[PDB]
């Protein structure tokens, strides 16, 4: 929880346990203290780089949902321009061999 | 308070009228005429001249009747007075663009329909005057 | 006892982010000479464009910052790490009434 | 934004000026008085549209001068939370930016604007420009910012901006 | 509308009353004495109480009177449809 870091406010995860989280496109997690803290003082702009926010691309939730950074993105990515290729691949292929190189 | 990007109105600006660039330099220009055909005896003011050249040096309108054609098609749709003139005045290109401008634009209707709606904007805009 | 506890933790914590939270919006102008606490609001009157800088109302001074006590954009990582430091030193009582 | 509502002011007129047509008097006041004003619950008045009614004469001791309740339709400017608009940069400072939109003054912060158009000055004329040249905010420019907080002060009422917000620069 | 009621019927009989002349006679006379166009055709004085004499009995001042009904509504009069009384 309080390994992964925080942005700006720094102090918000040691302050309530049912913290309302959210995420982004770029792939950071962001807690609801960093979106009210930084649109004041700023915008919508990456910490570590330079991700524009534009649109509500926030997804709230309060179960602690981004456990671990490596399998969210995993999940992102295929449901995005992934998912999409399990109708134009079983137009042409006819046997099991190329599905392991999409995963 | 008021709030802008929830729609968080007053009750003496909820159901107001509201103008944009053009509408108001055509307002202003009869005034001027006012002046030249007449002139009468009193003088303006520089606040006057300042007003009237902001609001051309803003303006993508010409004719009356293209105006009140803009803020039409803005109006049969769920949207509100607010997110009107913010679609009609700044004249937004593309659907994406829209919606980055008022952000209570995106919890409402898909952009399927908003490129259309566009298009009778982009077509009617002077780009020479 | 065991609710009278937990009514006094929860206005302890609500105490320091509630005098955190009045505190960061309050002004940053100030001038030395005159001593006189001016907001960001008037701007747009106060400046010369003779000179580049800032200036007063019924003097010509120069302004500077407004006394570094308050949580800046510096400063506020300092008096917010003071929040935490609570956790640690009850983590022992709170882990046993939990 | 540009509102069009019903306004009611009381206007007050000098006995000696009368003249023949009463009515013509009143209303030649009328645009030498109101306009040019601000409210904090109308806004800016800049000009009047069509006159609605005019009232009668009302007289009150102590005061030897004559009002009439004129009602009229006049345009105003009352400027909300979250409205974004274009701009007028006027002056260019190393602690923010100066810019107006029309005859209200507007002010960005130094946290609102990016790392990138940093203050350069080693020029003479102040600019906000990025480390490879590409885009030159200087005095003149027709810029976008987004309102963060409003006030209303006898005429020249302020608004708070940002520039940090995307898809803003010179439009 | 919901107030005034005197295109209708009139109750109060037409005539002034010695409080409506001291009001008439002193409103006009403050308003004359502030420059103010004479209804009348000036004959050579300078007494801004003579003036406003005057005016009185040629019943050419331009004021309305309003009488306001203690239940809550008004009524209108005029000077010609008033007759001093001396
Ligand atoms: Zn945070
Ligand atoms: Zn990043
Ligand atoms: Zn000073």
């Amino acid at each position: 929880m309080d390994d992964q870091g925080c942005p700006r406010c720094k102090t918000t995860k040691y302050r309530n346990p049912s913290l309302k989280l959210m995420v982004n496109v770029c792939g950071h997690t962001l807690c609801e203290s960093c979106v009210d803290l930084l649109f004041v003082r700023g915008a919508g702009n990456c910490p570590e780089c330079g991700t524009p926010l534009r649109k509500s691309n926030f997804r709230v939730q309060l179960f602690e949902d981004p456990t671990v950074d490596k399998e969210v993105e995993i999940r992102k990515k295929v449901l995005k321009i992934y998912n999409k290729r399990e109708e134009d691949f079983p137009s042409l292929r006819e046997y099991n061999d190329f599905l392991e190189e999409v995963e | 308070e008021e709030d802008a990007s929830q729609l968080i109105f007053p009750k003496e600006f909820e159901t107001a009228e509201t103008l944009l660039n053009s509408e108001v330099h055509m307002l202003l220009e009869h005034r001027k005429q006012q002046n030249e055909s007449a002139e009468d005896e009193q003088e303006l003011s520089e606040v006057f001249m300042k007003t009237l050249n902001y609001t051309a040096r803003f303006s993508r309108f010409k004719n009356r009747e293209t105006i009140a054609s803009v803020r039409s098609l803005l109006l049969q749709k769920k949207l509100h007075k607010f997110e009107l003139a913010c679609l009609a005045n700044l004249c937004p290109e593309t659907a994406e663009e829209s919606k980055a401008l008022i952000p209570s634009l995106e919890g409402r209707f898909e952009d399927e329909e908003l490129q259309q709606i566009l298009d009778d904007i982009q077509t009617k805009r002077s780009f020479q005057y | 006892l065991v609710n009278v506890v937990k009514y006094k933790l929860d206005h302890m914590r609500r105490r320091i982010e509630t005098d955190e939270r009045d505190s960061t919006n309050r002004a940053s102008f100030k001038c030395p000479v005159c001593s006189s606490t001016f907001t960001d609001l008037e701007a747009n009157q106060l400046f010369d464009p003779m000179t580049g800088t800032f200036r007063c109302t019924f003097c010509h001074t120069e302004v500077e910052e407004d006394e570094s006590a308050m949580p800046k954009k510096d400063a506020r990582t300092l008096l917010a790490r003071f929040n935490e430091q609570i956790e640690p030193i009850y983590a022992l009582l709170r882990e046993t009434e939990d | 934004m540009f509102y069009h509502i019903s306004l009611e002011h009381e206007i007050l007129l000098h006995p000696r000026y009368f003249g023949p047509n009463l009515l013509n008097t009143v209303k030649q006041k009328l645009f030498t008085e109101v306009e040019g004003t601000c409210t904090g619950k109308y806004g800016f008045v800049i000009a009047v549209t069509t006159i609605d009614n005019i009232g009668a004469g009302v007289i009150q001791p102590g005061r030897g001068f004559v009002l009439y309740p004129v009602k009229y339709k006049a345009i105003v400017f009352r400027p909300f939370k979250g409205e974004v608009v274009d701009a007028v940069v006027t002056q260019v400072n190393k602690v923010g930016l100066f810019t107006e939109i029309g005859p209200m003054s507007c002010f960005i912060s130094r946290h609102s604007i990016p790392s990138e158009m940093e203050f350069d000055p080693n020029s003479n004329p102040p600019c906000y420009k990025t480390m490879d040249e590409d885009i030159v905010i200087q005095q003149d420019d027709e810029i976008r910012l987004k309102i963060v907080g409003t006030r209303v002060d006898k005429n020249d009422i302020f608004a708070i901006g940002s520039l940090m917000d995307d898809y803003l620069g010179l439009v | 509308g919901e107030r005034p009621q005197a295109n209708q019927k009139r109750i109060t009989t037409p005539y002034m009353t010695k409080y409506e002349r001291a009001r008439v006679l002193g409103t006009r006379a403050l308003q004359i004495a502030m420059c103010a166009p004479v209804m009348v055709e000036l004959e050579g004085e300078t007494d801004p109480l003579l003036i406003a004499m005057k005016e009185l009995k040629a019943r050419k001042i331009p004021i309305i009177i309003r009488r306001y009904l203690p239940d809550g509504s008004y009524e209108d009069w005029g000077v010609d449809e008033l007759i001093i009384t001396d």
